[PDB]
């Protein structure tokens, strides 16, 4: 049949802030 | 400017204390200044703090405070990039201390993650060296940190990383996956589902560096916070050859789905019907293993009451299980007595023209077995095409046939006057 990719991207939080 | 003067000042203790300052302001829950501590212009004067011949402490909140700059907008960013901080952060990973390089490290995690040129700089300064050189620590939030901003450099699929390089995270991720911590377990497995969108190449790298079986392990994972990067991560793999899923059915990975499929998250079961999917469009013994698991009756379930956006994904496991029919009919025989005509039709009056292609492509294998089985045994009707006429469904592969997409009418048409003249 026919193998899909992912069409929605995912990721995580691209920054952090250290405290 | 009190402190600023303490920070420009020849003045040993007096530099470290108006460090400690700006550090702090900058470390505040609520909006941090930071666009007020660039205007000062106290940002090269920092960057100066982290060479070689600074104090261990004035190195530590220097680089802290560089660090919360960096995670700001693009161009707040930019402002610590330009004052040739970037190649300082590295050597830092090199030279300083434990408490210094958890500072470093943490820098460079937001100045990967800010763009794709970023991230090829970063590497460029050959820094993924160090970085991995970093886990032979035992601390863990310096593990976590350096896990994160490696994390970073995997990611970003558009201009794709340098594979020759990145590809050299493999064996430490590898090891990761097995930490006890979860929120190192959640950068271990987001770094591994940017690694696994790539080719047959990359999913294969990811197979031999023996990451599967540890990754199936985390789909039951207690928090949803490591299920979601794991699940796209398997989800990838899938995605490759039957050689290659095949590996990932061994470790276990169909009763994990099962799972996965009563997930109180709606994008979990999303996904998991998704990676599904990509399993039914395999061999016959793939689909048969599917089968097995029991994975029909609560995908049959999700076809009819969830999200469009889930029952579409449904749609296409349930479609590409029926494809396979053809070398081993009990598989549609299956599908069909667990009710999967039903919910198949009451799909056909959605949105999508793509989905109600792929629907339609089931229903034509369900009506074909329909017709063999038939003429193979001594019938005189076609079972399934009553079961379709008496779920309302022959009313509507008739509406297809005034559908302007081309593909779909011409379908639909050879459906009505094959099976329901």
């Amino acid at each position: 049949a026919v193998k899909r990719p992912a069409a929605t991207k995912k990721a995580g939080q691209a920054k952090k802030k250290k405290l | 400017p009190q402190m600023t003067q303490q920070l420009n000042s020849d003045d040993m203790q007096e530099q470290l204390s108006a460090t400690v300052k700006f550090r702090q302001i900058l470390s505040r829950e609520h909006r941090p200044p930071i666009d007020v501590v660039i205007q000062a212009g106290v940002v090269p004067r920092l960057v100066e703090f982290m060479r070689e011949n600074q104090p261990e402490m004035l190195q530590l909140e220097a680089a802290w405070a560089l660090t919360n700059i960096a995670s700001g907008t693009s161009a707040q960013t930019k402002v610590v990039v330009d004052a040739d901080a970037v190649p300082l952060f590295i050597q830092l990973l090199y030279t300083g201390s434990v408490e210094v390089k958890e500072q470093a490290i943490w820098a460079l995690g937001n100045v990967a993650g800010d763009s794709t040129d970023y991230r090829d700089y970063v590497l460029q300064c050959n820094a993924m060296e160090p970085i991995l050189g970093l886990f032979n620590s035992n601390k863990p939030s310096l593990i976590r940190t350096a896990t994160w901003t490696l994390s970073n450099l995997c990611r970003g699929k558009k201009p794709q990383p340098d594979w020759s390089v990145v590809s050299q995270a493999l064996p430490t991720l590898a090891k990761l996956i097995y930490s006890m911590d979860t929120e190192t377990l959640v950068d271990a497995c987001w770094a591994i589902s940017y690694l696994s969108d790539g080719p047959q190449e990359a999913i294969q790298a990811v197979i031999d560096v023996r990451i599967p079986k540890r990754l199936v392990e985390l789909l039951s994972h207690e928090s949803t916070l490591v299920q979601t990067p794991a699940l796209r991560a398997v989800g990838n793999i899938v995605t490759g050859n039957d050689l290659q899923t095949q590996v990932v059915i061994n470790a276990g990975v169909l009763p994990a789905l099962r799972l996965l499929l009563s997930s109180p998250k709606e994008n979990i079961k999303k996904e998991a019907c998704w990676t599904i999917s990509n399993i039914t469009a395999g061999n016959t013994e793939q689909i048969q293993a599917v089968i097995d698991a029991n994975l029909i009756p609560p995908l049959v379930k999700l076809l009819e009451v969830a999200e469009d956006k889930t029952k579409k994904e449904a749609c296409w496991a349930i479609s590409n299980a029926s494809s396979g029919g053809l070398q081993r009919p009990d598989i549609i025989r299956y599908l069909v007595s667990q009710g999967c005509i039903k919910p198949l039709c009451d799909l056909l009056e959605i949105a999508d023209n793509r989905i109600i292609e792929v629907t339609l492509d089931a229903l034509e294998n369900i009506l074909k077995m329909g017709e063999a089985d038939k003429e193979a045994r001594g019938l005189n009707i076609n079972e399934n095409a009553d079961f379709i006429e008496k779920a309302g469904g022959m009313e509507k592969i008739f509406n297809c046939q005034q559908n302007e997409n081309d593909k779909i009418y011409e379908k639909a048409y050879k459906i009505i006057e094959t099976y329901f003249g």
